[PDB]
């Protein structure tokens, strides 16, 4: 059963075995049980806990739910694929990846006063070839006034890096003052439309980016294990593919007792299930009850 | 036998969920017992 | 993928059109075992690509690294050039 | 390996090409009978001093000198004969049928 906040988790949840957990929660509560209390209690870092945790239940089974858009032309498909994610990530209690990496920035950094030092809590979401392109322009700031430069804004200093640094960040491709822009604002609601769709349109040309950055490592990392394996004679690969089979059962029958073993097994009497409806009628598929 | 479901066979099948979960049924009981006793 | 690597071996020469005596005798003796070698080269690569039970275990070595990649602590459609193009935002606003 | 395959087929191509332009005899060059002198000038046991055990010892010397000296003359016409065809392998033709697949 559910703990009742899994259960509050998974109402915006869209995958199979979240909501039939849910709808017999729901068929539970018409036959009158009552509702019980969600707590008002679990301090500011177990919230924080309690919520990776929660939104890495929806994502899992959300992510294999999701086909990847391998060896496809077109930018339609990694489209689609970058909307599943993101519809993830809302289902999930995410927001969008914009408002959830620079949360992540503004976290890593709260009693950062030197900009160096930004650089280097923040490094591990941004990359590693812009991470030195602004540390290249800040050792020349630096050169200029021979003192830290500061993560302050009203500093003069700072004033002639960002400068510098927007000179680095048009240099990747990425408009900084269209998002400088966006995450501002303006007054009127007619020039805050022309942003946005300037915004968007760079938006949308880098999420596809990095799902077209996903998808290409997926497929030069399966041609290179079918590269590998078609090297082999056909008698190493049944066996090398038994012992990882029987292996990784065993593994799962070693463990007595656990939800996640249970399901396991549970789920290779299910891949039998596949295997034995279709060699009954091939033409048809698997029998679904209907 | 035949003839399963269509809820029962949308199920994406070797997914963890249930290591997230046993995890997670692991760690939040067993960290709150580490704020309530806490002293550095 | 499987497919494009069969094709290739749509395309390899019929060498059983000389398997007669007409060409074991008149070849070099060291000729025909190198023939005879790869003849029997092309049935090992051409059993292991029409393996296509073999391609399912295969898949189950891409999925556990690509769903940790989804697993982020940030967002499961992040990437680097949103969140370079979020750094700026971040670093060229103030502090 | 499949420019190896279609070489080697092309190497067999060109050693029944330039085999049956000469006419010979398939088992002729595979025998090492043929490239065997036997005009040799056959030494004599009875000039070399030999004791009473060491004649046999002496027979099959001379005999598997000669048996080798005609196996190493048989290595000799093979690999003049390899680049013979090796350099009609070069200038040839490769219209080979390709192994029948399923579609």
């Amino acid at each position: 059963a559910v703990s009742k906040k899994e259960v509050l988790y998974f109402l915006s949840s869209k995958d199979a075995e979240s909501s039939t957990a849910v709808k017999s929660y729901l068929k539970s509560l018409y036959a009158g049980a009552q509702v019980e209390a969600t707590e008002t209690d679990a301090s500011e870092l177990i919230a924080q806990l309690e919520k990776k945790y929660l939104s890495a239940q929806v994502v899992e089974p959300g992510v294999h739910n999701i086909a990847l858009p391998l060896g496809e032309s077109g930018s339609a498909p990694v489209k689609r694929y970058a909307a599943e994610l993101f519809n993830l990530g809302a289902q999930a209690g995410f927001e969008c990846p914009f408002i959830e990496v620079s949360k992540k920035f503004g976290q890593e950094t709260a009693t950062s006063e030197t900009v160096k030092d930004v650089l280097n809590k923040t490094k591990s979401y941004v990359s590693a070839d812009y991470n030195a392109a602004l540390n290249e322009v800040l050792s020349s700031v630096e050169a200029e006034i021979n003192g830290p430069v500061l993560f302050d804004g009203k500093t003069e200093g700072f004033k002639k890096f960002a400068a510098k640094a927007k000179a680095v960040a048009v240099s990747r491709g990425l408009p900084a003052d269209t998002i400088l822009a966006y995450c501002a604002g303006s007054a009127n609601e007619d020039a805050a439309d022309k942003v946005s769709k300037e915004f968007f349109t760079w938006f949308e040309s880098a999420y596809t980016a990095d799902a077209a950055a996903e998808v290409k490592a997926i497929e030069a990392e399966a041609a290179s294990i079918l590269d590998r394996h078609l090297a082999k004679p056909v008698a190493q690969i049944r066996k090398e593919q038994a012992s990882a089979y029987a292996s990784l059962l065993k593994r799962a029958e070693t463990a007595k007792g656990a939800k996640w073993a249970e399901k396991y097994l549970e789920d290779v009497k299910a891949v039998q299930w596949f295997d034995a409806s279709v060699a009954e009628a091939p033409a048809s598929g698997p029998k679904v009850a209907a | 036998a035949d003839a399963k479901a269509l809820d029962e066979l949308r199920k994406p099948k070797f997914s963890s969920k249930y290591l997230i979960q046993h995890v997670s049924q692991k760690l939040i009981p067993a960290v709150k017992e580490w704020e309530k006793s806490y002293q550095p | 993928l499987s497919n494009e690597r069969y094709q290739l071996l749509s395309q390899w020469p019929d060498f059983t059109t000389m398997y007669g005596k007409d060409f074991y005798y008149r070849a070099h003796p060291e000729d025909l075992k190198k023939f005879y070698d790869a003849a029997d080269e092309y049935y090992k690569l051409y059993e292991t690509v029409t393996e296509f039970d073999s391609l399912s275990a295969l898949a189950s070595q891409v999925v556990p690294n690509y769903a940790a990649r989804r697993r982020s602590t940030v967002h499961p459609a992040i990437g680097s050039t949103v969140a370079d193009g979020a750094f700026t935002n971040f670093l060229l606003s103030k502090q | 390996k499949k420019q190896a395959t279609e070489n080697l087929m092309k190497l067999l191509q060109a050693y029944k090409d330039i085999g049956d332009a000469k006419s010979e005899p398939l088992l002729k060059n595979h025998n090492p009978r043929t490239f065997e002198d036997r005009d040799y000038p056959v030494p004599d046991f009875r000039t070399q001093n030999l004791k009473a055990g060491d004649v046999p010892k002496f027979f099959d010397t001379v005999i598997s000198t000669r048996a080798s000296a005609a196996i190493a003359s048989k290595d000799k016409f093979w690999a003049g004969r390899k680049t013979e065809a090796e350099a009609a392998s070069a200038k040839a033709s490769a219209a080979f049928p390709r192994v029948a697949v399923p579609e």
